[PDB]
RNA sequence: ACCUUUGGGUUAAGUCCGCGAAGUAGUGAGAUCCCUAGGAUACGAAAGUUAUCGACAGGUGUUAAAAACACAGGAAGGAAGGGGCAAGAACAGGUCAGUGAUGCCCUUAGAUGGUAUGGGCUGCACGCGCACUACAGUGGUCACAGCAGAAACAAAUAGAAGUAAAUGUGAUCGAGAGGGAAUGAGCACUGUAAUGUGCACAGGAACGAGGAAUUGCUAGUAAUCGUUAUCUCAUUAAGAAG
């Protein structure tokens, strides 16, 4: 009956398409569709200082990295499950699976 | 410090020069008539032009 | 001269006669009109304020004020 | 099922949710304790000030209890004090009439604004440089 | 209820000490008067007693946890809520947990008494010690 | 419309030994021809002499500030080895915009006004 | 001795001294005719009511 | 490689082995250049802070804040 | 506690029936808004005349957290004042609050010393001061007289608050902050 | 050669308004972006989260325009606050000790290339730059509570990394019981190796508020107080970055 379909992406206009997509698909199906959750990003980071030397004013940089995220929790048979899979391929998001 | 500046000046001219049959006092009105007759993307735009629009207005 | 480790009988005495018609009192006066250290002024105050002889009317913290016979409050 | 209202009021990091019922009789606990019992002084002179421009019989027949987390002890205070005031208000807004709601908050707006609206005020963020947020290190010439 | 919250710590930390000590349930550890409860601490102890105020206020910590439900306390738990500040001379003073010694002594003896259980994540109370205290609080708040 | 190209068209010449301004004039003309809105290109080193220089040119429009740079700008840099030193090559491209997404950007610059004409 | 003359500022003219420190005032006495010119360093608003040491002293560069 | 040494006991007739552990600089070279300084270890990059300003964007690292 | 009336300074001093007693200060003074506690967190310093509202014995404890070490212990101010209350609403027999008042009346100075000098040399001369600036003034005198007596001294500062204020109340020359007012005003006239 | 023309008002800004032998498009500024403050009708049955929304000198009063201020309502009021990105031209400014980036000169089996065991980089008459603890009573000591940014913590009988500290109440101490420098015989830990770190006992130096000079800082700022599942890191923070 159940699934959770985990979205992970570090590139959030992906990541907005692929979900629209696919809750598109939801209310074309409708199953009792919903939108999906949005999930806390995953932001690791970094600071540095500028100059490849010790000369001038300490400069310094922070850069991060943010890992987008989205869950749906859904109900279906398990054909459904199997034939709708074909979906969760060629994307650049990475996609995984959970079931009861 | 805070001036509309000279594309947002050019643009509410031009508003007022053809649109003057549509506008009265209020800026809750002046800017639904933007909103309109222009393609503004940046919210701070819109708001700027407007308030311009109702200044050029009573003028 | 430095200051006192004794509240001698005549000190004593005399202290009873000056403590009335005083108004607020406090461990400094003890210790800078009579010669008695810190340590002995605490003692004595708090020996007349079991006594009746004083009254306290502040222990805030380390803060510890005292009242005398001719003390008389405000009024609404 | 019992007349109740919730609220929140935040200072800083600090944040509190008071909760509000009908009652037989006037009752207050914060930490669970007691205004009488209550291990900080600051925290009391604060709900005493506020239940004193508000009239004792309008507090009557009420019911309150004070939860809260993060910040420190004078924050916390003040955004309780903020989280009480907001109660009262909404209760007489919800289960009185609406007159009585007006004349309480002309009361405390005349006393202090801060009671029912909340500081935007927050620590600025530390930039390199310097010590804190604005303070620059020690330059040097000879 | 939660009957502990009713009354001032510094009126019942005190009084247990004293019903604690006319029976002799914790026994002092060995040179007790010239040990300190901290590497952070300049002296040792002011009061002879202070190992019986240790007791008072860890069944004290035991109480109020079970009043909120939390899970169990830890020996970890405990040496960081007796901390404090340690003096490291021409550097900054920095947090330092309490000694675990004593800490073990009073909770191996509280449970030679039955008055703390063991369990696998922790210490937790028994109703003899959660009765002394309930019958100790209705004679001291009257 | 790619950079990384232009570049390599660019350090190929140096190589053929072909003067740098015939070299620039004519990966310019390529840039703008093929719908590039303007285009920026810098060439640095002992180019001329003993004594180093840069040499920079600009054409059309170019953006430095702000997020507009980072979805209409596109920018490549290369070097090329010759018997007295390396010679550094930069060229950036401006894209036109794009209402099917493909050359650039859908969605045309956040502070330019349009005034719709009337009926 | 405590003399004293009260004065009511009815116009503020320059900021004045190093520094910008002072302020030129015009100030008319409470209880005679006399209407003098004087500078005044605090912060001042019109209609404030200052003291004076003397009645005449004055800054006749106005 | 994880080394082994030899070590004998105070009879100086019984022998024992013990392993070195691996720690410090000669191990966490720069994967770009080699070098042993101002190495970036965290998220087990293993890069040094002239080579990561210049890959930053092509790892996938932007400048928000 | 100790009381369900109407609101009193530390819930024992009257708070009303007040006289400033010179018109040149009278709109500078708020000795209006009543506080339990001598505590507000009001944000009034971003404003033109704002720091004018703060209730007085607000502006008298901040005062306190002097001396560098002492920075931001406004708890530690409270104390302090409240135990100076107690002896000086014992010693005096009035209020407190009217020796508060009448010892910053006295401890202003009225005239000043400036330079006026611009198109050339700075020469200084007397300028007459604003009623804001007076007040300003007589804070900062009655605090650093304070201060600076107690520093090596066996006395207990709440003491030494008492002894000050009521000689400033009374215009006394024993004052530090009433010698000091008679200095800046004999060289403004020296200057004039 | 070169100048585009009379220099009057305004803004943070040739930012703009007037007027002109000039007129039209652009770069730079602003806008945009990121964080902080307010906002479900969405999602969940857990009680939060996120949000294409909200402010424009818009309203009144100030009698050219551009603007500015004072009130008022409002979560928020004059660039909303704080970052990030960021013209053209320059400089014989720094780095060949970051680079399988690199020209030219030099060395190259008795090496200026590798490796291994040790020693130094940490030496001490002395002049300077930046930090850390202080000179007490607005203190010191004992105990007891109690609160962050949020959420990670085998065990330990004197003691030998960890989930705040200032702070709140009561005691105490009484004007070098403030202060912890050089040093003694010890007791443990990390490590291939102590020289490094922790702990206990003794010891108790200058310093009683600083000459000529000099450095930042306008509001949740300065100063105070702790903390880093941040970086260095086997073990080492009195350093940075939060
Ligand atoms: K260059
Ligand atoms: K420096
Ligand atoms: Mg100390
Ligand atoms: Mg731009
Ligand atoms: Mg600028
Ligand atoms: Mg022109
Ligand atoms: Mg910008
Ligand atoms: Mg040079
Ligand atoms: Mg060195
Ligand atoms: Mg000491
Ligand atoms: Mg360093
Ligand atoms: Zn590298």
């Amino acid at each position: 009956i159940n699934v959770e379909l985990r979205l992970l992406c570090s590139n959030k206009k992906l990541l907005s398409d692929l979900s629209n997509r696919y809750y598109n698909y939801l209310f074309q199906n409708s199953p009792t569709a919903k939108k999906p959750r949005v999930l806390q990003p995953f932001i690791c980071d970094v600071t540095t200082r500028k100059s490849p030397c010790g000369q001038g004013t300490a400069t310094w940089s922070k850069y991060k990295m943010i890992i987008h995220g989205r869950m749906f929790a859904l109900q279906m048979t398990h054909q459904m499950l199997k034939d709708s899979a074909a979906f969760l391929q060629n994307t650049d998001v990475e996609v995984r699976l959970t079931l009861k | 410090g805070q001036i509309k500046g000279k594309s947002v000046r050019t643009a509410s001219k031009v508003i007022v020069e053809r649109y003057f049959n549509r506008l009265t006092n209020d800026f809750y009105d002046n800017r639904n008539v933007v909103i309109d007759v222009a393609e503004i993307r940046s919210k701070k735009l819109r708001n700027k032009v407007s308030g311009c629009v109702t200044k050029l207005y009573k003028r | 001269v430095k200051r006192h480790e004794r509240v001698e009988d005549d000190i004593f005495n005399k202290i009873v006669k000056d403590v009335k018609n005083m108004r607020i009192l406090t461990r400094t006066t003890l210790s800078e009109r009579y010669n008695l250290s810190l340590n002995i002024s605490i003692k004595l105050l708090r020996f007349l304020e079991e006594n009746q002889i004083i009254k306290l009317i502040s222990s805030h913290r380390g803060s510890k004020i005292y009242a005398g016979s001719k003390y008389e409050p405000l009024k609404v | 099922s019992i007349a109740q209202v919730i609220t929140k009021g935040t200072r800083k990091t600090a944040i509190s949710k008071c909760v509000c019922s009908e009652s037989n009789e006037f009752q207050l606990m914060v930490d669970n304790m007691t205004l009488d019992v209550h291990h900080d002084n600051f925290l009391v002179a604060k709900i005493k000030e506020i239940m004193k421009i508000i009239g004792y019989e309008h507090l009557e027949n009420l019911k309150f209890e004070l939860t809260t987390r993060g910040g420190g002890p004078i924050s916390r205070a003040y955004a309780i004090r903020q989280a009480f005031a907001k109660a009262v208000i909404s209760y007489f807004g919800k289960y009185y009439d609406e007159q009585r709601k007006q004349d309480i908050k002309e009361q405390i707006m005349k006393f202090d604004r801060a009671a029912l609206v909340a500081d935007p005020r927050r620590v600025e963020p530390k930039k390199y440089g310097g010590p804190a947020a604005r303070a620059k290190y020690t330059k040097s010439y000879r | 209820n939660t009957e502990i919250f009713k009354v001032r710590h510094d009126t019942f930390i005190p009084a247990l000490s004293e019903y604690l000590r006319t029976n002799k349930t914790v026994v002092p550890i060995k040179n007790f008067d010239i040990i300190k409860t901290s590497r952070g601490k300049e002296t040792s102890p002011l009061d002879i007693n202070w190992y019986y105020t240790r007791a008072a206020s860890i069944i004290r910590k035991l109480l109020i946890s079970k009043a909120k439900n939390e899970k169990p306390l830890s020996i970890v738990r405990f040496s960081s809520e007796y901390g404090c500040a340690k003096d490291r001379g021409n550097r900054p003073n920095k947090h330092v947990r309490a000694s675990k010694g004593i800490i073990i002594k009073i909770l191996n003896d509280l449970q030679e008494k039955g008055w703390v259980e063991k369990k696998e994540n922790g210490w937790t109370l028994k109703k003899e010690a959660e009765e002394v205290s309930k019958q100790l609080i209705e004679k001291l708040i009257n | 419309l790619c950079p990384a190209i232009q570049a390599e068209f660019i350090r190929s010449k140096f190589e053929e030994n072909i003067p740098y301004r015939r070299s620039v004039v004519s990966a310019i003309k390529n840039i703008k021809s093929a719908g590039g809105q303007g285009c920026v290109i810098e060439v640095s080193g002992k180019l001329k002499g003993q004594r180093a220089r840069s040499v920079k040119t600009i054409d059309g429009k170019i953006i430095h500030a702000g997020q507009p740079k980072e979805e209409f700008m596109r920018y490549a840099t290369t070097s090329v080895l010759l018997k007295q030193g390396i010679i550094g090559i930069k060229v950036g491209i401006m894209l036109p915009q794009d209402d099917e997404g493909i050359k650039g950007p859908v969605y045309d610059m956040v502070d330019k006004i349009k005034v719709l004409p009337i009926k | 001795s405590e003399e004293v003359y009260i004065g009511e500022v009815l116009q503020t003219l320059e900021k004045t001294g190093p520094g910008g420190g002072l302020t030129m005032c015009q100030v008319q006495l409470k209880d005679q005719k006399r209407t003098l010119y004087r500078a005044i360093m605090g912060p001042i608003a019109v209609g404030d009511l200052v003291a004076l040491l003397d009645c005449e002293r004055e800054h006749r560069r106005g | 490689m994880n080394k082994q040494m030899i070590k004998y006991n105070a009879d100086l007739e019984t022998t024992f082995t013990v392993e070195r552990k691996d720690f410090g600089r000669t191990n966490r070279r720069c994967r770009a250049c080699f070098a042993y300084n101002g190495v970036i270890r965290k998220y087990d990059l293993m890069i040094c802070r002239r080579c990561f300003r210049e890959y930053a964007g092509d790892i996938g690292f932007k400048i928000y804040d | 506690t100790e009381t369900s009336g109407d609101i009193k300074l530390f819930g024992r001093y009257p708070y009303t029936d007040l006289e400033v007693k010179d018109i040149t200060l009278e709109k500078y003074i708020n000795v209006a808004s009543k506080v339990i506690l001598p505590h507000t967190s009001s944000r009034l310093n971003t404003k033109k005349f704002g720091r004018t509202k703060i209730p007085v014995v607000e502006r008298f404890v901040n005062a306190m957290m002097r001396k560098g070490r002492n920075n931001g212990k406004k708890t530690l101010a409270m104390r302090i004042v409240k135990d100076a209350f107690f002896i000086i609403e014992g010693v005096t027999g009035q209020n407190p609050i009217q020796i508060l008042v009448d010892a910053i009346c006295n401890s202003g100075p009225r005239e000043d010393s400036a330079r006026i000098g611009k198109g050339g040399v700075m020469k200084r001369s007397s300028v007459d001061v604003s009623p804001l600036r007076r007040i300003n003034i007589a804070i900062f005198l009655l605090a650093k007289g304070v201060r600076n007596s107690t520093f090596k001294d066996i006395k207990m500062l709440p003491e030494i608050i008492a002894e000050e204020l009521i000689n400033a109340a009374k215009n006394t020359q024993s004052s530090f902050a009433v010698k000091k007012k008679e200095e800046i005003e004999r060289i403004a006239k020296s200057n004039r």
